[PDB]
DNA sequence: GCACTGTGCTGCAC
DNA sequence: GGTGCAGCACAGTG
């Protein structure tokens, strides 16, 4: 699936966005766990993502594969496409 | 009924064609001259109707047709609502032609298209233009019936030439230096008229005198100084709404009186929309306000937890809109009241404040208040006094104070009201004394040499057989050059959108530059005090 | 960055008459109304104040008989209330009651303490200053030691570029600068700029020379005037009188009152991606027919001329209307240190053209991107009052020209005049109705209801200030001036 | 006519 | 020091 990390993004934009998913059709889930295959970050650095990437562990089943750690462009790709984009190197960190 | 038609004649004489070396063709400056206009109206996005006729054109199409009357002259556009497609019929739709006809029939033409097409239209004002060079041979033997006629329809008429009236002055004749397109220097002199536009001078005089007294006179323009007044618009101008009030003296005195906005800071009247770099839509794209703690978290915030407050100093003192409703001051309705009167020399220029000069008169048709009102500015006059009032627009107005001083004319006299500042509107500061500055003592030559400067670069020659001055650079008349760029960057880009903006136009910087005699002069003091 | 320094000797509860106060009390009233004009303002300079000769102290250092009031800090309304307890002759019997008055002091310690409080700045410091309220001459005559550590203590604050001024209150006898404070005060650096001020025997001058000595030169602008196109001076364009308008509202957090951080968002809705003005278009629609501009194209075709002004020429004074108005005037003043010999140029044209009664005409661009208007400098020539305070600065008073696009045409009619003897009685009237004007007669009764309502908010007090507004006319008052003769113009209608 | 919905703009401000 | 963002009095226009 594909969920969203709230921080940095704002609570109405990221439901605004999860809507706009969710009415396109692709699986988006609310919480943070391990069957959303997707996540993106909000321009944030390499070293924020390791740390999120830890309290994600915290909030999932450890030895879980993390998910697609793209950033938003790779998002906006998508939407553009109305269906997802191929990854790029210049959307994960 | 606010709505007003108006009429473009246009002269494709062989002679419009003909032109100076030097000097831009009649054909061309009336074009140039009639595009701004059209300009401005259409993008003002005025409903007033537009129709032009053509005489003097290589074909003919009129629904006055018959024999050799009223041929030679065409149609081209019908009175309607204007549009982009005559703008770009002018702009490259429009050539001159060889041939010739009495524009008196263009008039005729003109006045029977008003009288047909205006049916089950009701306008305002009706108006004509005319360009053409009066050395075209015509004919004038129902000068009395078009005059007669003319005046039952109750149009008004004006006139524009590439050349300006009889002057002995050094705008209206060749002066040294080559003649410049919308200029404030030479003209055309008595050298090139012909004496079949001398004809057409004295025919057009006398119908502007036989009509409209002497300021019949005053409607006939050069293409040039036309280009610098706000003329063409005169007959479409649309009076501002009259703002009433009760001046009053006491609670015993009082006055009924009416205002206008005299003068006013214009502004343009279309936002620039933002809209999509590829649908050009504004719709597809949302504009939303952030709401976060000031903090590091950035922790988003509900507007509903969101309270509106007011700094005081130190504090923060929180606030809601109740609270603004019900403590906020609140002045009495509208207010137009006599705090007293004060000297003239007591007020200075510099104290004026607001965006916005009031006029006043006496309320209209009201004889008693007139004289009242007349009285009142004669007594200001010889007692050297100037009133100050408190405004008020309406009951939600700000309670403005101000300063109102007697303006007597020849065909009027009024009350001009400008606001006055409060004490907290003012931020005094020192300066030193350069009339006694210890370093900055200039030399007696720097001060001839800038005396010099002066006597050269003076802007309004004192006349001396009337012993008046004469402004030779009357800025009150100037437009705006703003709107005039937005209009041809707009124009430019609608008729041509894979194109830079267009660079200015050369009368646009002449209509913006001193006579070129004042630069002459000036040259040699001006380098005389660079020594310095 | 202000520090106020007040004496608390004897002689400073002594008024010289009745109708006069005391100058204590004209120095708190004085604080106290900079205080409420600063919060108008703005929370920048922060303010301190301090007295010296009290009976007792509250200086860090212990000094004896400097007692610390506030210390330099933004002005609060608690800080207010407090200063205007002081106000009256009840604010003097309890003053004098905790910290006493009328001991003897070093002024030497007390420019220690006041250097002290200066250090204890650690933000951003524009000009330190000390703004001294005494009516005394030579506080130490007595002993020559005492002068002269004061004095070398004054020169040390002027080595590290602390400003001092002073207003020597009223005296019986009058009062003499060069007995004790001409090697005191921070002397100016021009003979010009040294004009020595009166000592105040009122409220208002008090305040004009205190508010006058407070305010920095802030030039609105720097801006190259262009003679023509080689000779090229440098002036400062300067806002004296300006609308002053009630605070922005501030949105906070409805418990804590924490201020809300604002920003905004544009951003696709088809794509979500947030756009940039490089992402968008301008768009404006006539008729059916859409037109679209980049951005950068609008502010390309917005500019005329680059920023700056282009001399025209020069022409009478009586040609300018003083019925014409657009914009509130501004002023102009020379900057050397931008253009080289700018300053004596400047001056020459100012004194010629003065002589010649005319001003000069000229093109104005007020920064990039903006069309030129036409205005017109006219020398201001420097005036002062019996007060030495400079009501009139000297330069160029810029005013506004308006174009023919923003005149408006008017509904003319008949004009008719008024018999002579109706004259005579509207100049009767307004004989009955005159009266002396100054600028400042006059306040935003608006603005003063609405701090009037902040400062009770903040008090916690349900009971608000009502303002006495000034621009309601003295009805009754002028009715019992004028008597009959409005009723005889009456019936003249 | 009341409430309002844009501009430009100028005090903010290192 | 400097664009822009917001607020808002007025204008016109029904």
């Amino acid at each position: 699936a594909i969920y969203l990390v709230e921080p940095r993004m704002g609570r109405s934009r990221r439901a605004f966005l999860t809507g706009l998913a969710r009415s396109k059709g692709f699986r988006v889930l609310d919480a943070c766990s391990s069957e959303a295959t997707h996540v993106v970050m909000e321009e944030t650095s390499a070293e924020e993502a390791v740390s999120w990437q830890e309290r994600r562990m915290a909030a999932a089943p450890p030895g879980c594969t993390p998910p697609a750690l793209l950033d938003i462009s790779w998002l906006t790709e998508s939407l553009g496409a109305g269906q997802p984009v191929p990854v790029e190197c210049r959307h994960r960190l | 009924g606010n709505k007003a038609a108006v009429v473009l004649c246009m002269d494709v004489g062989f002679t419009m064609s003909n032109s100076i070396p030097g000097i831009e063709s009649p054909f061309e400056q009336a074009k140039k001259v009639i595009t701004m206009f059209v300009q401005r109206q259409v993008f003002a996005e005025n409903k007033d109707e537009i129709a032009l006729v053509l005489f003097g054109t290589d074909g003919t199409d009129n629904p006055l047709s018959g024999g050799d009357q009223y041929q030679n002259i065409t149609v081209h556009r019908h009175l309607m609502l204007p549009d982009f497609d005559l703008l770009e019929d002018i702009e490259s739709k429009i050539q001159p032609g060889s041939q010739q006809a009495d524009f008196l029939d263009a008039l005729i033409v003109s006045m029977d298209v008003i009288q047909h097409e205006t049916i089950g239209k009701k306008f305002e004002k009706r108006h004509i233009e005319i360009f053409t060079d009066l050395s075209s041979r015509f004919s004038k033997s129902q000068l009395d019936i078009i005059i007669h006629s003319l005046k039952k329809c109750d149009i008004s008429l004006q006139f524009f030439l590439p050349f300006s009236l009889g002057k002995e002055d050094g705008s209206g004749d060749r002066g040294d230096g080559p003649f410049r397109l919308g200029g404030h220097g030479p003209s055309f002199p008595l050298k090139g008229i012909t004496e079949q536009q001398k004809e057409g001078l004295e025919i057009v005089k006398m119908v502007m005198i036989s009509l409209e007294g002497e300021d019949g006179l005053d409607e006939i323009y050069s293409f040039s100084e036309s280009l610098r007044k706000l003329c063409v618009f005169k007959k479409i101008e649309r009076h501002s709404i009259h703002w009433p009030c009760r001046l009053t003296i006491g609670s015993n005195l009082s006055i009924r009186i009416a205002a206008y906005k005299s003068i006013l800071q214009e502004r343009v009247k279309k936002t620039w929309t933002v809209v999509d770099a590829k649908t050009l839509k504004k719709e597809d794209i949302q504009k939303e306000t952030v709401y976060c703690l000031n903090d590091d978290d950035e922790t988003e915030v509900l507007k509903e937890d969101i309270i509106q407050g007011f700094r005081y100093g130190s504090d923060i003192v929180p606030f809601s809109k109740v609270d603004e409703e019900q403590m906020k001051y609140k002045s009495e309705g509208k207010c137009f009241s006599v705090l007293g009167f004060c000297k003239s020399s007591q007020v200075q220029r510099r104290f004026f404040m607001g965006n916005q000069v009031l006029k006043v008169f006496a309320a209209r048709d009201d004889e008693a208040a007139a004289v009242a009102l007349s009285s009142l500015i004669h007594a200001l006059d010889d007692l050297d006094m100037v009133a100050i009032v408190r405004y008020a627009y309406d009951k939600r107005a700000n309670p403005q104070v101000g300063v109102a001083f007697p303006h007597i004319k020849h065909n009027y006299e009024c009350l001009v009201y400008v606001q006055l500042p409060f004490m907290e509107d003012l931020r005094q500061y020192m300066f030193s004394s350069l009339k006694n500055s210890k370093k900055y003592a200039p030399t007696e030559a720097q001060l001839n040499a800038v005396d010099a400067l002066i006597d050269s670069m003076s802007l309004a020659k004192k006349d001396e057989k009337t012993d008046t001055l004469e402004d030779l650079f009357p800025t009150t008349k100037i437009p705006n050059p703003r709107f005039q760029r937005l209009f041809q960057c707009l124009l430019h880009r609608a008729l041509h959108p894979r194109e830079p903006l267009p660079p200015i136009q050369q009368h646009i910087w002449n209509m913006l530059n001193p006579p070129a005699e004042v630069t002459t002069k000036s040259q040699i003091p001006l380098s005389k005090i660079k020594t310095l | 960055s202000l520090i106020f320094l007040v004496d608390a000797s004897k002689a400073m509860f002594e008024s010289q008459s009745e109708d006069e106060l005391t100058p204590f009390d004209m120095s708190i009233q004085c604080i106290q109304s900079v205080y409420i004009s600063k919060i108008i303002s703005s929370d920048r300079d922060l303010l301190a104040v301090v007295f010296y000769g009290t009976e007792k102290d509250k200086n860090s250092v212990n000094f004896k008989n400097i007692y610390v009031l506030q210390e330099l800090d933004n002005p609060g309304a608690k800080r207010i209330l407090e200063l205007d307890q002081f106000k009256g002759q009840q604010g003097q019997k309890r003053f004098q009651d905790m910290m006493g008055h009328g001991s003897d002091y070093s002024l030497s310690e007390v420019l220690w303490v006041c250097a002290n409080l200066f250090s204890d700045v650690q933000f951003k410091m524009s000009h330190k200053r000390i703004m001294l309220f005494t009516n005394e001459d030579n506080p130490h005559g007595n002993d020559s030691a005492k002068a002269s550590r004061a004095r070398t203590k004054a020169g040390d604050l002027r080595d590290t570029g602390i400003f001092l001024d002073l207003m020597h209150l009223k005296k019986p006898g009058g009062f003499d600068i060069s007995l004790f404070y001409r090697d005191i005060i921070s002397i100016a650096e021009d003979e010009d700029l040294r004009v020595h001020f009166e000592e105040s025997s009122k409220l208002e001058d008090l305040l004009r020379k205190v508010r006058a000595k407070e305010t920095r030169k802030r030039a609105l602008s720097r801006l190259k005037l262009k003679l023509n196109k080689d000779i090229v001076i440098s002036v400062g364009i300067y806002n004296l009188v300006q609308k002053a308008l009630k605070p922005p509202p501030i949105k906070l957090y409805r418990e804590t009152n924490e201020p809300v951080k604002t920003k905004t968002r544009t951003f696709n809705t088809s794509t979500g991606g947030l756009l940039l003005p490089s992402d968008t278009k301008r768009s404006q629609i006539y008729g059916s027919r859409q037109i679209i501009l980049e951005k950068e194209e609008t502010e390309e075709l917005k500019r005329f001329d680059d920023p700056g002004l282009m001399l025209m020429g020069f022409k009478p004074l009586v040609l300018l209307k003083k019925h014409h108005y657009l914009r509130p005037s501004l002023f102009v003043y020379p900057e050397e240190s931008l253009v080289i010999g700018s300053s004596t140029l400047f001056s020459a044209l100012l004194i010629k053209c003065l002589e010649k009664e005319v001003a000069a005409l000229c093109r104005y661009t007020p920064r990039r991107n903006i069309p030129p208007y036409f205005v017109a400098l006219v020398p201001q020539e420097e005036e002062l009052d019996d007060q030495k305070i400079q009501v009139t600065p000297p330069g160029f008073q810029l005013v506004f020209l308006p174009f023919a696009d923003d005149k408006r045409k008017m509904p003319f009619t008949e004009k008719i005049m008024a018999t002579p003897e109706q004259v005579g009685k509207m100049k009767a009237i307004v004989e009955k109705l005159r009266f002396t004007y100054r600028s400042d007669s006059f306040e935003n009764p608006v603005l003063q209801q609405h701090f009037r309502n902040l400062e009770a908010l903040a008090l916690d007090l349900m009971e608000p200030e009502q303002a006495v507004d000034l621009t309601l006319p003295k009805v009754e008052a002028m009715n019992k001036r004028l008597g009959s003769l409005v009723d005889e113009f009456k019936e003249l209608v």
